[PDB]
RNA sequence: AAGUAACUUAAGGAUAAGAAAUCAACAGAGAUAUUAUGAGUAUUGGUGAGAGAAAAUAAUAAAGGUCUAAUAAGUAUUAU
RNA sequence: AAGUAAUUAAUAUUAGUAAAACAAUAAGUUAUAAAUAAAUAGAAUAAUAUAUAUAUAUAAAAAAAUAUAUAUUU
RNA sequence: AUAAUAAUAAUAUGGUAAUAGAACAUUUAAUGAUAAUAUAUAUUAGUUAUUAAUUAAUAUAUGUAUUAAUUAAAUAGAGAA
């Protein structure tokens, strides 16, 4: 008899696009793990990562002046019998009117709080899982794998647009112009967008400097699972894709068995 | 060659310019006054007659030697056998054990 | 940050899932009682339940 | 698929083109997704209105 | 729509606290759990305040003392070692000995080491591992284990410095450039107890030169 | 060992989608160390003994139907599974047991 | 409670400390300052209320060692 | 106009990982072995306590208390 | 083997101190269409087993919601000093 008949190995690899930046045509298939890009919608572990960040973003700048801080003498307003209204001290109670606040925070106040590392690499796969099942994660890649369709000779080949910087024309130039109809042929203007870059691409905030209210650039090491689930279109270069793929792989040991 | 000037640490380099390895510096306490005073050792001033404290304290003496040590460097440092002290191998096997442990 | 209670610390023992004690009654005064009856006044015995609650608050690191 | 989009003027999630395995499986999903939309802009997909009837 | 907005905790991982005097139908009205007047109503008394009655904490006699110059050894039962084995996950090349940086390693014993660990029999009946160790000390039960599979076992001494730089000689290379020497047993109660048999010290069984020193000045 | 393959070098049945892993089909992964993922947990004071299973991607109804017919001695009623996490939790301490069957395939 | 509040005195952009008559244990480290583990740990208390280190490992840190003394006496030490 | 905050400790639910966990630079913490004031002592010589470890006692047992074992170490 | 709703039989549903469970109003932060044929506020009359939100009429402001909903926080609710 067999012991488990609904056993079965599971699939460990998802297909994502590779192209080219100005003009998102495909150049080649990479292959990407699965535990990366198709990971079960777990809303909990991104909850837990959406809160820790929210947290450990705040300021905490409230100060409301304590019955301590504010300034008023420690003499005793009334005296204590005979006066026949009501017993006062010093003018500082949080009862009268010009009074401190009772219990009162003093800046700068602490809401930091903590997650396991294993839990929040966890949130961070599942971020990009539902952005890639969602259709919204676009990869700009090549010059390192093996291309199965030429580059166009207009587009680039990474999140950066070339001749930006030769601003010598009139008050627009070219990087803004290629940006625009980037933004209008996909159809991609008033949306959110995330750019995650290798090194800091010049020419790319240069040109989305207009659209700030909508389109941000973070690099490999400072992108957040709140700015990943945000935007609605993820543009991620496959340098980047690896980096936080190794990042954020659960580790796993020689596990030898028969 | 020289080329490995820069590559002793700070300590073992500022050692062999105040006393270069050149001059040979006597093993035992001498005149203040004298050139091969020993910077290790509590040097006699010839006036005064009265004991000098040694230019390099223990510690120091004990750092520049641990550096010497390590980057192959003995004879070029001035001896330091009457310094009552000595280091690693030398010290575990020429060592007294205690009375304690033996009786 | 909380501190042990030294004078706790210093007469109960933690043993496995509670915590041991002396007795007390055999410190001097002990002549003219049957020895053997005194023997129970020599060992050590186990924290009560009613009190148990207290000794975690005092020991809170045991 | 490069071929399928680049003549038909629309684009497929990565998703799809993993999953689909045959070209009939292609046909029958760009039937059932993007033309219904294409034909009656009114039935078409807001990301503000996804529960959107 | 960004899945910002359909963010939930997971099921029982979040309750409400209690508000205090927020309302008389909210269940914690004016008292708000303090109760009817007292001091516990409007000021704070020790949880563990007996009333003046000798408290629980003075009745009973000072007893025992600590044992500053104690050397807690950490555990490992000859089941863990031959449970490894059967797993797979014993990489000992053959004629090495499995000491206290085999261990940590290989992760037989995790977290900190500040003495050593001593090598208990739990279970002696299923152990057949061949391999020589050699740990801090070891049950007598656990020697006959370790000999009867045709193993061995040795007894070595380790200052919490020596056992640093047998443990991760690699960290003292890279900073000193020298790996520290082993320290002599210069205690009474060392020296004697590695220097049984019973015990398979390494003074005796190796017979190293402390003991002739000894004997050549005991016989002096 | 790369974690993005050649295109080449994978093969058709590895990609997802294919193969119908996800209807009528369950899979259980080791551990770190590459022991089964069965534990015992003790609840609300050490009063409640229960037994976990963790690890679970596929169906896991289908799994705990299959490790009932394997175990009857175990009531019907003391299997329950969690679908948040994928775990199925048995009122009972029966890790031994479990890992029994489990090994047997995976 | 606390060498805290308060009063008095003196100086600089800062001041204080700083290159072992230091730690440690038979093996060793190598100035000073701040933070974390060590550690509520050893230690201490009308053995009450309570108080509580150091070694060692990490982080900030700067080129971080260097002589300016004729090598230090009513000084160390002892009694109080 | 009134149960707030900081630093700690113990319990309960869920989530992550799991005979390991956090954290990685080391270090540390907890769990994995129960005892004794403490010490160089520490769990089936062949199976369920009638065996074994520790504490009192002994030559060793019995006696009293707690803990350990009946493809997979909790 | 579940969730929602509806049926049949049975049991229970006063409550101070106290314990446990679940909700509503206001404000702030993250996500977040619509728009003078709308939005906010106030009065009156209706609806929903109703501390709330809604329909209509009337009045005033605004070319306009930190709007619905899910989370995270409270200077988060007053006939009682
Ligand atoms: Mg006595
Ligand atoms: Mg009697
Ligand atoms: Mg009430
Ligand atoms: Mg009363
Ligand atoms: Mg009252
Ligand atoms: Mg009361
Ligand atoms: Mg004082
Ligand atoms: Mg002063
Ligand atoms: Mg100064
Ligand atoms: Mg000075
Ligand atoms: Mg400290
Ligand atoms: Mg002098
Ligand atoms: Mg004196
Ligand atoms: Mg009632
Ligand atoms: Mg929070
Ligand atoms: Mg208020
Ligand atoms: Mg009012
Ligand atoms: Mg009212």
């Amino acid at each position: 008899l067999n012991p488990l008949p609904n056993a079965a190995i599971p699939p460990k690899y998802a297909l994502v696009t590779v192209r080219s930046f100005p003009s998102l045509e495909p150049l080649t298939f990479v292959p990407v793990p699965t535990s990366t890009v198709a990971a079960p919608l777990r809303r909990d572990i991104l909850w837990r990562a959406v809160v820790y960040e929210n947290d450990n973003r705040r300021v905490g700048a409230s100060n409301p002046p304590g019955r301590s801080e504010n300034g008023f003498s420690r003499r005793k307003l009334m005296p204590q019998k005979g006066s026949g209204r009501a017993r006062v001290g010093d003018a500082n109670s949080p009862t009268r009117h010009n009074g401190g606040r009772a219990l009162a925070r003093t800046a700068p106040n602490d809401y930091t709080t903590e997650l396991p590392s294993k839990v929040y690499s966890m949130a961070f796969n599942n971020a990009l899982s539902h952005q890639y099942k969602s259709g919204k994660l676009f990869v700009i890649g090549g010059e390192k794998v093996d291309l199965i369709s030429p580059t166009p000779e207009l587009d680039l080949n990474r999140l950066d647009l070339v001749n930006t910087n030769t601003v010598e024309g009139k008050e627009i130039f070219e990087g803004e112009v290629i940006f625009r109809k980037f933004l209008e042929e996909f159809q991609l203007k008033g949306k959110r967008l995330l750019f995650i870059t290798d090194k800091t691409r010049e020419g790319l905030i240069k040109s989305s400097d207009p659209y700030k209210q909508k389109v941000d650039v973070i690099q490999k090491e400072l992108v957040e699972v709140n700015d990943i689930l945000r935007a609605q279109a993820v543009f991620i270069e496959l340098e980047a894709l690896e980096y936080l793929a190794m990042a954020h792989q659960k580790e796993i040991l020689h596990s030898v068995s028969n | 060659y020289k080329q490995y000037f820069d590559s002793l640490p700070l300590k073992l380099k500022s050692f062999f310019q105040r006393y270069p390895p050149s001059i040979k510096y006597s093993p035992v306490s001498t005149s203040t006054k004298a050139i091969n005073a020993n910077p290790f050792l509590p040097n006699k001033h010839p006036v005064t007659q009265r004991f000098h404290d040694p230019k390099y304290s223990l510690r120091r003496m004990s750092d520049v030697y641990k550096l010497a040590l390590r980057y192959g460097v003995e004879e070029f440092l001035p001896p330091i056998e009457n310094t009552k002290k000595l280091f690693f191998e030398e010290k575990y096997n020429k060592k007294t054990l205690m009375k304690g442990v033996l009786l | 940050l909380m501190k042990t209670h030294k004078g706790t610390a210093k007469r109960w023992r933690r043993t496995g899932n509670t915590f041991k004690r002396g007795i007390a009654g055999r410190k001097h005064g002990n002549i003219g009682w049957s020895h053997r009856s005194l023997k129970a006044l020599t060992g050590r015995k186990i924290a009560h339940p009613a009190y148990s609650k207290h000794l975690k608050r005092l020991l809170p690191y045991h | 698929t490069k071929f399928l989009q680049s003549k038909s003027g629309y684009l497929i999630p990565d998703y799809e083109l993993t999953t689909l395995s045959t070209p009939l499986q292609f046909k029958r999903y760009i039937k059932e997704k993007i033309l219904p939309s294409a034909n009656d802009p009114k039935l078409a997909y807001k990301e503000a209105e996804p529960n959107a009837i | 729509v960004s899945i910002l907005g359909q963010l939930k905790p997971s099921d029982g991982s979040t309750k409400s606290f209690k508000r205090l005097g927020r309302g008389p139908s909210s269940g914690l009205g004016k008292t708000s759990g303090r109760g009817q007047k007292g001091q516990k109503a409007r000021g704070k008394v020790k949880s563990w305040f007996e009333g003046g009655q000798t408290p629980i904490y003075k009745l009973f006699p000072k007893i025992g003392f600590t044992n500053v110059g104690a050397k807690p050894l950490k555990e490992l039962n000859l089941k863990r070692i031959q449970w490894f084995h059967d797993k797979n996950r014993l990489h000992l090349q053959p004629g090495e000995v499995l000491d206290m940086n085999k261990m940590r390693k290989l992760g037989l014993v995790t977290g900190p080491i500040k003495y050593g660990v001593k090598i208990l029999a739990s279970g002696k009946f299923h152990y057949n591992l061949p391999i020589a160790l050699e740990a801090s000390r070891a049950s007598a039960k656990a020697i006959a284990a370790i000999e009867k599979a045709g193993g061995k076992f040795t007894a070595r001494y380790y200052t919490p410095l020596g056992l640093r730089a047998h443990l991760n000689p690699q960290w003292f290379l890279e900073k000193r450039g020298r790996v520290p020497l082993q320290a002599r047993p210069t205690k009474r109660r060392d020296i004697d107890f590695y220097s049984k048999e019973e015990k398979r010290g390494y003074l005796v069984m190796e017979k190293d030169k402390l003991l002739q020193d000894i004997k050549e000045a005991q016989n002096k | 060992a790369p974690i993005f393959p050649k295109l080449e070098d994978v093969k058709m049945h590895e990609l997802i989608g294919n193969n119908n892993f996800g209807k009528k089909t369950y899979y259980v992964e080791r551990s770190r160390t590459g022991n089964l993922p069965v534990y015992s947990a003790y609840k609300n004071g050490g009063n409640k003994i229960i037994t976990e299973i963790r690890k679970i991607e596929g169906d896991v109804i289908q799994l705990r139907n299959d490790l009932q017919e394997q175990l009857p001695f175990i009531p019907k009623k003391s299997w329950s599974v969690v679908m948040q996490s994928k775990k199925i939790i048995i009122k009972g301490n029966a890790v031994e047991a479990v890992k029994r069957v489990l090994t047997k395939k995976f």
